[PDB]
């Protein structure tokens, strides 16, 4: 979450009710009585559930890794050749 | 199950190998003529799919490098088909049902799930004493049945999602019947009993034989002759079975390799011999 | 001000020989902030008190520069007493309970703010004034790692 | 009972027994009549109950020598006369009882009973808690129709293959290389031979796909729940968990005859070894579910080499009561003793007592 | 181990009667938007990873 | 009901301490010599069969 802030109780600017039902709102978290109301409302299906259907290998991310590094071993018999047979005559 | 020869590896890759094998088929034909293009061209083909066709073996002592290596690349290809298939086989959980009246499908009946009772029945009134049960009944309110067989033929032929109901009529529907499933326990309850108006004569004998039958062994030794289990049971523990689907498609290629085979020898060697 | 050490959010350096603390440059070389601090012992289990400047930078102390540039403030740090956040207890044979540590130094009225990382419940509501919160958290436990055996 | 109270042959060395134990007098009338037996045998008794009853004789003063109860366990009124422990107290054989005594309404009116010192409730216990897969055969990941297919379609390929080649290769020798070459053991030949040699490899890695389905989303038995579970309140199976013990004449024996028929009807598949002798058939496997007080099955759980698991516990639990001292009609004792677990309920040696007779050594990983 | 089972917040703090006690709460809410407390964030208590 | 504390807002009308939070975010859609060579022969089937087991767990990884 970006810019992270929260919801309230609007009311008139420098009023008495503020601290009256400031210390109550206080009270509810602090004793878990908005947690019971919380699972009420807010609840999903799927909140505790992710199984993604594939990543179907038909594409190329690790077998093309595979594949450049069979060439540049494919390399190696040319290089070879030209040493064994220099080497050897 | 799906596209058993093209689930995996249908795509970029699946050619891959296709023409990674013609590249370094020619290029072993050349690399022994020059310090055969058949042997070299069935080798390669071959080793990849590990068949008993024995053909000629590298002859430049540099070139059998890369053969011992090329099984390697072969050798590597078809394990990651493997691992790949499994983890599709695995995600294809075939379902969750439900749990008892407290999940989340319950409480917000959107579409999905609509849960539907007998109407004027004891349990429709349960349900709007309940207070915490309010949407649940705002819901059910909406449509329900008329009698109990209709729900049952309904539910069968999958046209209602879920069916509340009492729980001894319906222990004898899904062992008998054998296409359903009573979800878990119950939750509520409750007891039967005789209904007679208020300040009848007969309201205390009717209730002593009830009583005396209890003792006697009668009212249960009644119910086997009612009430039996038999021929369906937890069964059905594994969650797949290869169908003829997808080995038909692997039977497809084997049909494929027939009609080539066939086709070419009548129609080429003809042109071929004759030439 | 009073200050409390906790690892992410204060951290207590002692300071050179000549009085300041010395300098150092984060990942990208650019000039971080640090306040000067006077308060605690510099041994806590090991001797009643002395005090001795020290050098203080961190979350906080980050915080409370932009927070006193707007405001044009002129500010002293000194760290608390006794370590302990603080919390209602009776005191030995009296009558009523009494503020303990951080709290009780700024409600007894030795400092004027606390810059630290202070949670909000009713208890400490009742007697303080807090603010608009800054950052949300929770509670978790900590456990030592399972060895993957081999 | 097991945890309680211990007796044990005292000190094969001594004659008595090693310290901290009371010797107590026990009677086993299992042999003949033709003289007379006496089977009165110094033996020792280690345990809680001997604790409390250690602890009471230094607070009032109180002399003692203990004895056994002649036959099984504690008894409730049965036609008309009692039958076991209570009846050594109501047949003027004894004077007071002590041990696991739960409290009850059933046998309060004849006999009283003192404050309760403990917390105990009762639950199910049921056999060792044990993962196995279940491969029937090792043809399960392809139903049969598959297989006589793949067996028969197999065999086509056979006959086709000599007839290509024939028109060199003998037709015995030829259906051999095409078992082999599909074991993996070894233009007219090679082209067909190819791509079906292509036809092992596509399918043989399926069955490891395949297995490696079978083993993953496959579970074992729940360990069913308490009382109230499905395979409980219905009495009508011959192969679930066989097991509703409630050992014979029991304090539990009444419980499960107050309202439902149902279940005392099934119940009396019960052994009479008392405790412990019935309670070994949930672990050798003729047994499988017994069903008892919480407060001796608990250490029991822990205290017994392996792994045997109780229901949930703490919140597995239906009519909790408490074990209690039985004071005697027209004895007025009960002032005295009311104040000896009162005052041990003050001074907190109820943990310590515990700790010492009572308590989780080895839990299961 | 795990999620957290409690939720709470941090603050400043101030004797009762207090002047600032109105202004130093529109700064805490004027950083938020300014993204100066999510780089604060980035600075020394993230990108310190193993 | 679903109001939110900002700047701009708190300057004009009072507020009270925030009890569910929340802010901005972002959804989108979804011989001796012989017998060695046994041994390397050995050794390379349990190598693929270790392989394609370490690969298919983590394929499995949602
Ligand atoms: C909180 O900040 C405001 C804005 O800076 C302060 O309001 C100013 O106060 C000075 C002090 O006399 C006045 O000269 C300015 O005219 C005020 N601004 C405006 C726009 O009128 C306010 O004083 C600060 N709070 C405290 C307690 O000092
Ligand atoms: C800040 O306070 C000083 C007094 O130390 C005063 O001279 C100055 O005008 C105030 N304002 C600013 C913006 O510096």
């Amino acid at each position: 979450v970006f810019a992270t802030t929260g919801y309230g109780i609007a009311m008139q600017k420098d009023s008495h009710w503020k601290r009256a039902i400031d210390l109550a709102l206080l009270q509810f978290l602090g004793d878990g009585e908005t947690q019971k109301l919380e699972t009420v409302w807010l609840s999903g299906i799927c909140q505790n559930e992710k199984n993604e259907v594939m990543s179907s290998k038909l594409d190329i991310d690790n077998m093309a890794g595979v594949f450049y590094m069979l060439l540049v071993a494919m390399g190696l018999a040319l290089l070879v050749f030209a040493w064994e047979h220099l080497v050897y005559w | 199950t799906l596209d058993s020869f093209m689930q995996p590896f249908q795509s970029t890759l699946w050619l891959l190998v296709g023409l990674s094998v013609h590249v370094v088929a020619v290029m072993l034909y050349l690399l022994d003529r020059f310090s055969t293009l058949s042997s070299a061209m069935w080798f390669s083909w071959g080793v990849l799919l590990n068949s008993g066709i024995g053909e000629g073996a590298p002859r430049s002592f540099s070139a059998r490098i890369l053969g011992m290596v090329w099984a390697g690349f072969a050798m590597i290809i078809v394990a990651s088909y493997t691992a790949n298939l499994a983890a599709f086989l695995v995600l294809d959980r075939p379902e969750e049902r439900i749990t008892g009246i407290n999940d989340p499908r319950l409480r917000n009946p959107s579409d999905k799930f609509i849960y539907a009772t007998v109407k004027q029945s004891s349990v429709d009134i349960y349900f709007r004493r309940q207070v915490e049960l309010s949407t649940m009944y705002r819901h059910m309110e909406k449509h329900n049945y008329e009698s109990a067989a209709e729900a049952i033929q309904a539910v069968r032929d999958n046209k209602l999602h879920a069916f509340i109901w009492d729980s001894a009529v319906l222990e004898f529907e899904a062992s008998q019947k054998c296409d359903l499933v009573t979800t878990g326990e119950l939750f509520f309850r409750s007891g039967f009993g005789i209904g007679m108006r208020k300040d009848s004569p007969w309201k205390q004998n009717v209730s002593l034989s009830i009583l005396k039958s209890h003792e006697n062994g009668f009212m249960e030794d009644l119910d086997k002759t009612w009430v039996r289990y038999q021929e369906c049971d937890s069964r059905s523990n594994a969650p797949a079975t290869l169908t003829f689907e997808n080995m038909a498609g692997v039977f497809m290629l084997v049909a494929g390799g027939i009609v080539a085979g066939i086709f070419l020898i009548f129609i080429e060697i003809a042109y071929k011999r004759h030439k | 001000i009073v200050t409390i050490h906790q690892e992410p959010f204060v951290y207590v350096k002692p300071t050179l020989s000549d009085g300041t603390c010395k300098e150092e440059f984060t990942v990208n070389g650019d000039p971080v902030k640090k306040v000067i601090c006077t308060g605690p012992n510099d041994t806590s289990p090991g001797s009643p008190r002395h005090t001795v400047p020290q050098c203080c930078y961190g979350f906080c102390i980050d915080l409370l520069i932009k927070l006193a540039r707007t405001m044009n403030f002129t500010y002293e740090v000194h760290l608390v007493a006794d370590g302990k956040f603080g919390t209602q207890e009776r005191v030995n044979n009296s009558n009523k309970k009494e503020w303990n540590g951080m709290m009780g130094e700024l409600l007894s009225g030795q400092a004027d703010m606390i810059v630290a990382p202070l949670t909000i419940n009713n208890e400490r509501a009742q007697y303080i004034e807090f603010s608009k919160p800054f950052k949300y958290q929770g509670l978790t436990i900590l456990v030592k790692k399972e060895i993957p055996r081999s | 009972e097991r945890p309680f109270v211990i007796v044990e042959s005292p000190d094969p060395g001594t004659g008595g027994c090693v310290p901290n134990t009371v010797p107590c007098r026990r009677q086993s009338n299992h042999t003949f009549s033709s003289g007379d037996v006496a089977p009165y045998t110094k033996l020792c008794c280690k345990g809680f109950c001997i604790d409390i009853l250690k602890k009471l004789a230094r607070v009032v003063k109180f002399s003692y020598d203990l004895y056994l109860v002649t036959n099984g366990k504690h008894g409730k009124r049965v036609r008309g006369v009692w039958n076991g422990m209570i009846g050594e107290v109501y047949y003027k054989r004894a004077d007071m009882a002590i041990g696991s005594l739960t409290i009850n309404e059933e046998r309060s009116e004849i006999v009283d009973f003192s404050v309760p010192f403990v917390e105990t409730g009762i639950s199910v216990m049921v056999a060792r808690s044990n993962g196995t897969v279940s491969p029937s055969a090792f043809l399960e990941p392809y139903s049969p129709a598959v297989w006589v297919m793949m067996f028969v379609m197999c065999l086509t390929v056979v006959a086709i293959t000599v007839f290509m080649f024939e028109y060199a290769f003998t037709i015995g020798k030829s259906v051999w290389l095409l078992w082999a070459l599909v074991f993996n053991n070894s233009t007219t030949s090679k082209i067909m031979v190819l791509v079906w040699a292509f036809f092992a490899v596509i399918f043989l890695a399926s069955y490891t796909a395949n297995l490696a389905a079978f083993m993953i989303q496959e579970q074992y038995i729940d360990t069913v729940s308490g009382l109230s579970d499905k395979k409980f309140q219905r009495p009508q199976d011959q192969y679930p968990p066989f097991r509703f013990g409630t050992v014979p004449n029991g304090s539990t024996e009444r419980n499960i005859r107050s309202n439902y028929r149902d279940m005392h009807t099934h119940m009396v598949k019960f052994n009479q070894r008392s405790v412990e002798d019935a309670l070994t058939s949930l672990k050798m496997g003729k047994l499988d579910a017994f069903i008892y007080d919480a407060a001796v099955l608990n250490y029991m759980a822990g205290k017994d080499e392996g792994c045997k698991l109780v229901t949930i516990g703490s919140g597995k639990v239906f009519a909790t009561t408490g074990y209690g001292i039985a004071m005697q009609k027209d004895s007025h004792w009960k002032r005295a003793i009311d104040l000896a677990l009162l005052q041990f309920l003050g001074d907190g040696e109820t943990q310590k007592l515990e700790t010492v007779w009572l308590s989780g050594i080895c839990q299961n990983e």
